């Protein structure tokens, strides 16, 4: 069995590298922004024996700014470097945002009569939709167990992008879209709330001032899903949550009381979000109630008939 | 085994020779 | 970095040619594109500044300034900074308005100057100082040289379009003038703290100087904090000259710079704080400084962008939200703060406001408080409160559903209509039977019987104990 | 090193030994978000590696954050009962003196509002002043803030005497002179350093800004972190910049024309220097953000000694009076570490 596994493992690693190399070669040959003279040179060195991950990264993936394949390379190489990983995530998000904005612009010109730039093939997804498509494609290929998904660093970055680029209600997007994304991808509920707590305590920009209203809304949505999950898992077994989650919702209520007060005394006139915040207060209290009941004994009596 | 070396590469956007 | 920056600058600035800008303006064009050097005719005071260790002759005022610099130049930078700070403190009230001038000067001396200079240089300075008719020289310095002129508009050619060149040349020139002013003002003030100069006779001058020093400091601070912003607020200050200026000779230029000086020493502070808010760190010095009702609120919103902020705000009484809050004018303010930090500050403010207040507002506040508490008792409180929007409560309890159960148990223990019914319905929506029983403490019995329609024995038993016809039936069933 | 945990919900802000009073020098106070906690340091048998362990004695609840903390000479022990006097700064921008018998606050004085500082308070210190007859005549607290004010708060036999003095810039540190309570030092953010006789212009002002050796440019912003007296007669003055640049001046003989010595720490010093209570030439400075501590010798005996590196940020630190032990508060704990060389 040992000799079998060692060969199955060598073939699995070399197959992972080979697919990366094939994805690169195909993309480079098809890229409009690559001169023909270079493409023939790329085809010579990549359509043959499998190359090392260093070369694939330095000589090709990094030169062409294929940041998604850079991340797959950091995964195949067991690359321990959080800072470079996050730099690559930041470049991939920004590159995709600019590409989505460009395609929506070209569209708006068609729907208005103008002419596109020469050699531009004529309702493309909003930028936050194309961005999260890129995150999904990588996650399914790396399985979320990778070091290219440090949720403690990657979730705040994605939330930062949503704020600093208005990927919120103004354009008709769900303001909780970053949370939906990582939950559906299979991030455990406890880890989400744990990170969101750290976002709220440290107050790193842009998560500052009255925009912590949005952080509280993410916490509300995450805890809500967590509660639903626990209730579902209890019914499941008929046929972890600590007091820290309750404390976190209390502080969240205090943040909302602070934001509303500051909003009422702003220069130029009171803030327009008065009832929007009052609603969030009710939701947060409802969640603290549910969490308090579960913590207080209703969680050990979930498999029992009522 | 990966080793990044931004120093000396080959200009991916220039022909050879 | 220090060195490379200096060298790069120096390189960029290598001289190449002369251009006579306007009629008579000496301009030098440098090796690096976008780099030019203007050579500006000095004003009187600038000539004094740039020729301390030279001027053979010089007026009385010059000689006086030279001797003041002769003493002040022996002090170190740390000492001088600590003295400047103290002069700011006199205006800010950090040196209480309650103190006499002599007392503030004594404070300053003991904390900053004592043991920090050579007594020999003090003697030199005192001697030289005794030759001057001080009131006259100070009069000429403050009321002629430094405090600029009232204008009846003296033709500063109004620019039709933004002129970036004259903009930066103006700002840099202003900065040089005010830096020189700053150094002079500080040296004179210094002489006022060191010697027994009648604090009543010179009371006017001293307060003018402390007023001027302060303004100087502020400007210079803003200059190095954000030049673009400073220029923008300083040119949108003058209405007819909103776009900028043109000058074709040295007189027009000097007159424009002086004009800006006037602006600084005399509507500006508000326009600039407003534009800024719409330089975080500086405005702390300058909300401790430049603030000393309106200043209070400014201090609040600035210190929020947290303990100090909340305290000040309460004691007294993003931009869009602030405007909304102002229009509303405590509840609104706290709600806004909470929203903006959504954290400790937020939660605290929200809770405090909610407490001070105690359909939409009520519900929102309640929900927020409950959520914050469950994140960090609260449940039972809110419930009893609202009882004394039913579906809302149904949803809140929906979120609540272990901690919730514990809280309910606690409430029941304490006790030993609408609320009861809602609870029963939610519970009806092992575990289930238990919760139902606990709450109803007939409902229990009914639920158990329904579920039954080891487990059997346990149920029958529980039923019999609770009841203590039914018992007989249960016994017969267990025996059958 | 031995490590002693602070309570789980206690965030430390400040750490200081009671070196100011020999009766109580084994007392350690931690100012945190709900008050001030007192620990006792004892010689266990241990191994004589760290022959010193920490015993947590009690916690004084105040209900709000404590940012700066200073014991007074008035501290005493009795059998058992501790009689404490603490100066500190609270979240409400007040400066307070709290007098206790163990964890119970029997007495409290508060200086705040407009009568107090008009901005953030940056530092505080305390000394006991006795008359000629040698009863306790006054307790004197000095504090500095961002309102460009230095405040001298004297509590006397006939009651409080308050005085304010203006500063040319925000006050960032203050400390009375050792063996001479008549003199004190005040630090301005801008690099100014004031020597002051409060019994009385104020006597002297040095400045570190223009003195930077510039062999290596200390940078554009070299905000003054700290100035402290050194020696037991307060024979010297040491100033440290945020940049790590430090300078030392002595005060005796003949005429003087420059600072006596100057240098630069390997790292920035956000918290400033903490001079050794027994070896004038030595002081400690932290890279608080990465959790390293450099030990510097003024006469260059040092040659970069970094006895302490944690894998965590350092919140504060201070020397035990014995000169071989160090107490360090980190974000969740306090460590007592013994450097064998100083024994």
């Amino acid at each position: 069995r040992q000799q079998q596994q060692q060969l199955n493992h060598e073939a699995s690693e070399l197959l992972e590298i080979a697919h990366i190399q094939d994805d690169l070669l195909e993309r480079l040959v098809a890229d409009p922004r690559i001169p023909e003279e270079r493409k023939a040179e790329i085809e010579e060195f990549l359509d043959g024996p499998i190359r090392t991950l260093t070369d694939l990264f330095n000589d090709y993936a990094d030169q062409a700014n294929y940041y998604d394949l850079c991340l797959l390379i950091f995964h195949a190489a067991d690359f321990h470097n959080p800072r470079t990983i996050m730099d690559t995530w930041n470049n991939l998000i920004n590159q995709s945002h600019f590409e989505a904005e460009q395609r929506r612009e070209y569209w708006e010109i068609v729907q208005a009569g103008g002419d596109l730039p020469a050699g531009v093939i004529a309702e493309p997804p909003l930028p936050y939709v194309y961005v999260s498509q890129q995150i999904q494609l990588i996650a399914h290929r790396t399985s979320l167990d990778s070091l290219i998904f440090p949720v403690n660093s990657l979730l705040p970055v994605v939330c930062a992008y949503a704020i600093n680029n208005g990927q919120d209600a103004s354009i008709g997007a769900d303001p909780c879209w970053p949370i939906q994304l990582f939950l559906n991808l299979g991030v455990p509920h406890a880890l989400m709330v744990q990170v969101l707590e750290n976002v709220l305590d440290t107050q790193e920009a842009p998560f500052t001032g009255r925009r912590r209203k949005l952080v509280v809304q993410w916490i509300a949505m995450a805890v809500d899903m967590w509660v639903r999950e626990v209730e579902r898992r209890g019914a499941m077994a008929a046929a972890v949550m600590g007091s820290w989650v309750s404390e976190l919702l209390g502080r969240a209520d205090q943040v909302l009381t602070q934001i509303a007060g500051t909003g009422a005394t702003l220069r130029g006139g009171a803030a327009s979000d008065a009832e929007e915040i009052a609603s969030l207060r009710r939701t947060v209290k409802g969640l603290k109630r549910s969490v308090d009941m579960l913590l207080g004994g209703e969680m050990a009596r979930m498999s029992f008939f009522r | 085994k990966l080793v990044i070396n931004k120093d000396m590469r080959t200009d991916l956007f220039s022909p050879p020779n | 970095l220090e060195t490379i920056l200096r060298d790069v600058k120096t390189a960029f600035n290598e001289a190449s040619s002369i251009t006579l800008y306007g009629d008579e303006i000496i301009l030098v064009n440098c090796f690096q594109p976008y780099n030019h050097s203007l050579y500006k005719l000095n004003t009187t005071v600038e000539n004094w500044f740039y020729n301390m260790h030279s001027e053979t002759d010089g007026s009385e005022l010059f000689k006086y300034l030279r001797t003041l610099n002769g003493f002040a130049s022996t002090l170190s930078n740390d000492v001088l900074r600590s003295i400047s700070k103290k002069f700011l403190d006199i205006i800010t009230g950090e040196l209480p308005d309650s103190m006499t001038t002599v007392e503030k000067f004594t404070d300053i001396f003991k904390n900053c100057l004592e043991n920090q200079f050579e007594i020999t240089n003090l003697k030199i300075l005192f001697d030289e100082l005794n030759s001057f008719d001080i009131p006259v020289v100070l009069n000429d310095l403050i009321n002629n040289q430094m405090k600029p002129g009232i204008f009846w508009k003296k033709d500063f050619i109004s620019a039709i379009k933004f002129d970036g060149f004259t903009s930066i040349i103006s700002l840099e020139s202003l900065h040089q003038l005010l830096s020189i002013h700053y150094r002079i003002t500080l040296q004179v003030l210094l002489t006022f703290v060191l010697f027994d100069l009648d604090t009543e006779i010179f009371g006017q001058h001293i307060s003018t100087l402390l007023d001027l020093h302060y303004k100087q400091f502020l400007l210079l601070n803003l200059y190095r904090q954000d030049k673009c912003l400073l220029a923008e607020v300083l040119l949108k200050d003058s209405s007819e000259f909103s776009f900028g200026v043109k000058f074709f000779n040295y007189g027009q230029l000097i007159a424009y710079i002086d004009s800006l000086n006037s602006n600084v020493y005399n509507t500006e502070n508000s326009f600039f704080m407003t534009f800024f808010r719409s330089s975080h760190k500086n405005i702390r010095f300058f909300l401790e400084n430049v603030e000393c009702e309106v200043q209070e609120f400014m201090f609040a919103m600035t210190l929020f962008s947290f303990d100090q902020s909340y305290e000040i705000f309460q004691l007294h009484d993003i931009w869009k939200d602030l405007l909304c809050t102002f229009t509303v004018p405590h509840s609104a303010f706290y709600y806004q703060l909470s929203l903006l930090f959504d954290q400790e500050f937020a939660l605290k403010c929200i809770s405090k406001s909610a407490e001070y207040s105690l359909q939409d507002f009520k519900e929102k506040q309640h929900i927020h408080y409950l959520n914050l508490l469950i994140h960090f008792e609260v449940l039972d409180v809110l419930r009893l409160g609202h009882e004394c929007r039913t579906n809302f409560l149904q949803l809140l309890l929906q979120e609540d559903i272990d901690f919730f159960s514990t809280l309910l148990r606690l409430c029941n223990a304490h006790s030993d209509k609408i609320v009861d019914s809602i609870l029963s319905q939610n519970l009806r929506s092992c575990f289930k039977k238990l919760y139902c029983f606990r709450m109803l403490n007939a409902a229990a019995e009914v639920l158990y019987q329904y579920i039954l329609m080891i487990r059997k024995r346990k149920c029958y038993l529980m039923v019999i104990n609770v009841l203590s016809v039914t018992l007989t039936d249960l016994r017969d069933e267990l025996r059958g | 090193s031995n490590q002693y945990q602070l309570p789980l919900n206690v965030r430390p802000y400040t750490t200081t030994w009671c070196s100011q009073s020999p009766s109580c020098s084994n007392l350690l106070a931690i100012g945190h978000d709900t008050g001030i906690t007192i620990y006792c340091a004892s010689e266990e048998q241990t191994p004589g590696s760290t022959g010193l362990t920490l015993q947590e004695l009690f916690t004084i609840q105040t209900g709000l954050p404590t940012l700066h903390l200073s014991f007074s000479s008035s501290c005493s022990y009795s059998e058992p009962v501790y009689s404490l006097f603490l100066a500190c700064v609270c979240q409400d921008n007040t400066v307070r003196l709290i007098i206790t018998k163990n964890e119970t606050i029997i007495t409290q004085h508060v200086l705040g509002g407009k009568s107090g500082h008009h901005n953030f308070v940056n530092d505080i210190d305390i000394a006991d002043v006795y008359s000629a007859d040698n009863r306790l005549a006054e307790q004197v607290i000095a504090s500095v803030g961002d309102d460009c004010t230095l405040i001298i708060w004297r509590l006397t036999d006939e009651g409080p005497i308050l005085a304010g003095y203006p500063l040319s810039s925000p006050g960032i540190s203050v400390q009375f002179r050792p063996s001479n309570p008549n003199q004190l030092i005040v630090g301005e953010r801008n690099g100014n350093i004031r020597i002051f006789d409060w019994t009385l212009p104020w006597l002297l002002t040095l400045n570190t800004l223009p003195l930077v050796n510039t062999c290596h440019s200390s940078g554009i912003a070299s905000s003054l972190a700290n100035v402290r007296w050194i020696g037991s007669d307060g024979s010297g003055i040491l100033a440290m910049c945020k940049s790590g640049a430090w300078l030392r001046w002595n005060l005796f003989g003949p005429k003087n024309l420059l600072p006596n010595v100057q240098g630069i720490s390997l790292f920035p010093s956000l918290l400033g220097a903490c001079p050794h209570p027994r070896y004038m030439d030595y002081f400690a400075t932290a890279h608080s953000q990465h959790g390293l501590i450099q030990l510097i010798n003024t006469y260059e005996k040092d040659s970069n000694s970094i006895p302490i590196q944690l894998g965590m940020p350092i919140v504060d630190f201070c020397w035990h009076q014995d000169g071989s032990h160090l107490a360090i508060a980190t974000e969740g704990s306090v460590l007592l570490t013994r450097l064998m060389g100083f024994t």
